[PDB]
RNA sequence: CGCAAGGGGUUGUGGCGUGCCUAUUGAAGCAUGAGCCGGCGACUCACGGUCGUGGGCGAGCUUAAGCCGUUGAGGCGGAGGCGUAGGGAAACCGAGUCCGAACAGGGCGCAAGCGGGCCGCACGCGGCCCGCAAAGUCCGCGGCCGUGGACCCGAAACCGGG
RNA sequence: GCUGACUGGGGCCUGUAGAGCACUGAUAGGGCUAGGGGGCCCACCAGCCUACCAAACCCUGUCAAACUCCGAAGGGUCCCAGGUGGAGCCUGGGAGUGAGGGCGCGAGCGAUAACGUCCGCGUCCGAGCGCGGGAACAACCGAGACCGCCAGCUAAGGCCCCCAAGUCUGGGCUAAGUGGUAAAGGAUGUGGCGCGGCGAAGACAGCCAGGAGGUUGGCUUAGAAGCAGCCAUCCUUUAAAGAGUGCGUAAUAGCUCACUGGUCGAGUGGCGCCGCGCCGAAAAUGAUCGGGGCUUAAGCCCAGCGCCGAAGCUGCGGGUCUGGGGGAUGACCCCAGGCGGUAGGGGAGCGUUCCCGAUGCCGAUGAAGGCCGACCCGCGAGGGCGGCUGGAGGUAAGGGAAGUG
RNA sequence: UCGCCUCCUAAAAGGUAACGGAGGCGCCCAAAGGUCCCCUCAGGCGGGACGGAAAUCCGCCGGAGAGCGCAAGGGUAGAAGGGGGCCUGACUGCGAGGCCUGCAAGCCGAGCAGGGGCGAAAGCCGGGCCUAGUGAACCGGUGGUCCCGUGUGGAAGGGCCAUCGAUCAACGGAUAAAAGUUACCCCGGGGAUAACAGGCUGAUCUCCCCCGAGCGUCCACAGCGGCGGGGAGGUUUGGCACC
RNA sequence: UCCCCCGUGCCCAUAGCGGCGUGGAACCACCCGUUCCCAUUCCGAACACGGAAGUGAAACGCGCCAGCGCCGAUGGUACUGGGCGGGCGACCGCCUGGGAGAGUAGGUCGGUGCGGGGG
């Protein structure tokens, strides 16, 4: 499918737990780091929830 | 030092919380006995395969699934359709 | 200083910089303690208990006092203790038992082999063996608990004899 | 041993926000209308009127944490899916903690005062008083520090000097040092939108003339003549002049303006907005936006390119914890993540006294201790080796005890 | 003030604090219980002998505003309300499975057995429309049990089952048994907590400003300023409890 | 199969209330009686029984109307998950999802299964 490339750019320090959890679910840990995931509703779920900390682009 | 006589109250007593409400929502599998709803009055009428206790305490008596049903001015219900 | 690279002492400028301990929501703190140095100074031991762990033996394990020996030599000693049946308030019954009138129910209970080399060499695995169990015990070690002053220092006081 | 947080899709459970009066209450006015002051009163047989009081009821307007005809966002839970995480679950050993605090949001209390207080979610501090920004500053903005580098890109915040980087590029605003921090409320401060009204058949301002007769309009203890409250709320000769716009008489008088003639002969008054500014604005040691200083800005608003800038992120070298593999078990290799930390838990080690090892082994060619070291090993506690002092003890590997730092 | 119940605060699951807001309980019922069969309210408007504006009647209209022992809420006439008949399940032995929950407590309960109640029957009955009407243990009392009973037998005395004695209300309950005073005072602690001063705040206080009732012979603003409104200061009295 | 009626359930007001039609051939009801089973706080009103002269009046069934009730858009707000800002404060604004309540246009005097009797 259209794997999405999410990159964490804003620090999660100071955001609710669910937000930090979302990142953990996406596989994002450090900053800048960018992962490539399968574009499915469940993935979009978190990415959109923590989009205010990770920049997205399609691939 | 100013502590002029301090008035008083009384109506500072409350009752224990009873944790009432629906304990099992439709779609949930329940064994016989599982007390689905636990209201006070008749907010929820007993449906097919359901039993009412002293306190209108609704409880399933058949091992199956749960589900409600709004009958309008006939009052809501909650029958446990058997796992057939 | 050294042949050198390099290194040692000092500190002129520049940059950066809110003692230590303690106690606190929060201390450089204008909260506590310390003048400085040296030396003394506080989580132990005994017996029980409970886990864990290194071993021994395991349907079992183990001795105590004491006796004989040594004189830094160990033996003997089964009284006794745990363990091998759980239930019941009990009598009592027993893989059952307790409540009950009840083969209704239900509360405690029980129901342990083997991953498996070898090999007598029945086309049978006996059973030797095995982890350490069924499964436990004994000793060592460690953690914590109980009783002891029980981590160390400190009362104001109580009582006895003078 | 995939079940975790989190997320997608289903199914309902609910009464907050909001809103709304159908319930319970609260509501202003009006209508209609039981009563009751009371009123014409023909007097018991009703009756009639009422800019008073006033039910029930209807209409128009609303109000509620303990109201709800209604009702979100969300939230809860179950099912199916993603999700291999210092996720979860079960059993046991050791805890510490049971004074919390600031910020945001939702309530109470308070006086919608408090660096106040009490709950709710969240988040930081606590334990991140480690690092950057905020002048300084636990909790605001940035960001989670394993070690090293005289390399690189960024974050917030910045780029005139202090001070690293634009006296950067276009369009505006401000004239106060506003910027560099206060309100109601004021005001021909500036700049920009509006929308109406007048004007080359001459508006606006100024100037010139008129600004009259009804009459001093009726009404008042004094009087009230356009200028204290009303009815009718109008007429006259007119270019046009009110039963009068202020000033003013005790009252008249007087001076005016409403209106229009006329000169003049190009614009001109009304109000509604928006931006930024002015006043409103007085407190105690010496002043200042951190300072210097800054005015087409070094202020404010809006575009744009580019740099600076952390212990964040890359690059390079190293250590260590897990897991997976190499597995020639080589305990050494590549791969993958991780490694702030108080109370605490856990795991490794260093050193001190003493015992076995010891009828041994070091030692006067010098024991132990002391004083030095820029050298060697170790992450560290240390262990070496060397020079001086010292002058008689010391004690390996490997283990064992404990008055052990 | 201290335990229990209802409503709110509580932010639409549950839960949730304050010397927050507002009310109740410490009973009661042998019929106010079980079952079977009937019945349906309150008010509004008429019409009505005494009749208040509700006594009881009659006629429409009226889904619930009445009623349900008592607080409040939820519920409810397709009865839980109102009446009548037999009755005692206000059972014994249990109890799958759950709600709630730190602990033990609280709560719902189908179903089996024994023996019954009402109904033709299907069936329903293990108190009450529901949520308050309550009290662990210990120590003893009274019935039963036959369980034990100190060499034996029996007793004494216990146990087990049932039940009783609590404003143990400071309501998880220290003893069976309990008040004061200290300026004659003492120790251990705390800036966890008051008095002083400071700090934060600014109700109160002091000050000035906005509005212009209305006073000032006339005239709002010479001098004043009703009802009300916006501020500054931090010298008052306090609030808070920060070194 | 297709109309009418009689019982029955489902949907729970767009499924009703109230006006105006109409229907009895059949079924149903009202009636005729109440000796008998059975009855009333007292009444055969209601239950109940035995009937059959008369009737559709009542009640009920089936149509008609929009006035009350009810249903109710589309738009536009409010409010709000999440994100980002302003004000001393009381409060407020932008982004992205969700999105009422009222109000308006308008909608409605039902829909529908199973079994019976009848054309
Ligand atoms: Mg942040
Ligand atoms: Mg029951
Ligand atoms: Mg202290
Ligand atoms: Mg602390
Ligand atoms: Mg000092
Ligand atoms: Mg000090
Ligand atoms: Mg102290
Ligand atoms: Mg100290
Ligand atoms: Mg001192
Ligand atoms: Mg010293
Ligand atoms: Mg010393
Ligand atoms: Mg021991
Ligand atoms: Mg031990
Ligand atoms: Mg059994
Ligand atoms: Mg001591
Ligand atoms: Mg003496
Ligand atoms: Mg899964
Ligand atoms: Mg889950
Ligand atoms: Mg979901
Ligand atoms: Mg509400
Ligand atoms: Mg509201
Ligand atoms: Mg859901
Ligand atoms: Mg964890
Ligand atoms: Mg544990
Ligand atoms: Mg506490
Ligand atoms: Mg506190
Ligand atoms: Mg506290
Ligand atoms: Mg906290
Ligand atoms: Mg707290
Ligand atoms: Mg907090
Ligand atoms: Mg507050
Ligand atoms: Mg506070
Ligand atoms: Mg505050
Ligand atoms: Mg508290
Ligand atoms: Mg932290
Ligand atoms: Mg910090
Ligand atoms: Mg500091
Ligand atoms: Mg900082
Ligand atoms: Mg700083
Ligand atoms: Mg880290
Ligand atoms: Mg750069
Ligand atoms: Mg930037
Ligand atoms: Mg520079
Ligand atoms: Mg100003
Ligand atoms: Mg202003
Ligand atoms: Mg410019
Ligand atoms: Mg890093
Ligand atoms: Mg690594
Ligand atoms: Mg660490
Ligand atoms: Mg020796
Ligand atoms: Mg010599
Ligand atoms: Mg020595
Ligand atoms: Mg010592
Ligand atoms: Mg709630
Ligand atoms: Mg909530
Ligand atoms: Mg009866
Ligand atoms: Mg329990
Ligand atoms: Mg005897
Ligand atoms: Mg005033
Ligand atoms: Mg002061
Ligand atoms: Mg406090």
């Amino acid at each position: 499918m259209p794997r999405l490339k999410v990159k964490l750019v804003k620090s999660p320090i100071g955001y609710p737990k669910d937000q930090k959890a979302a990142l953990k679910a996406l596989g994002l840990r450090r900053l800048q780091q960018e992962r490539v995931l399968e574009d499915t509703p469940a993935i979009r779920g978190n990415v959109e929830k923590v989009a205010h900390l990770v920049r997205v682009e399609v691939v | 030092a100013h502590k002029k006589g301090l008035g008083s109250t009384r109506n500072g007593r409350d009752s224990q919380a009873k944790r009432l409400g629906v304990k099992r929502y439709e779609g949930q599998v329940v064994r016989a006995g599982n007390i689905l709803v636990r209201q006070r009055g008749t907010r929820f009428k007993p449906g097919k395969n359901v039993g009412m206790g002293r306190d209108f305490t609704l409880f399933a008596l058949v091992d199956g699934v749960v589900e409600f049903q709004d009958r309008g001015r006939l009052g809501r219900y909650v029958h446990v359709r058997p796992l057939a």
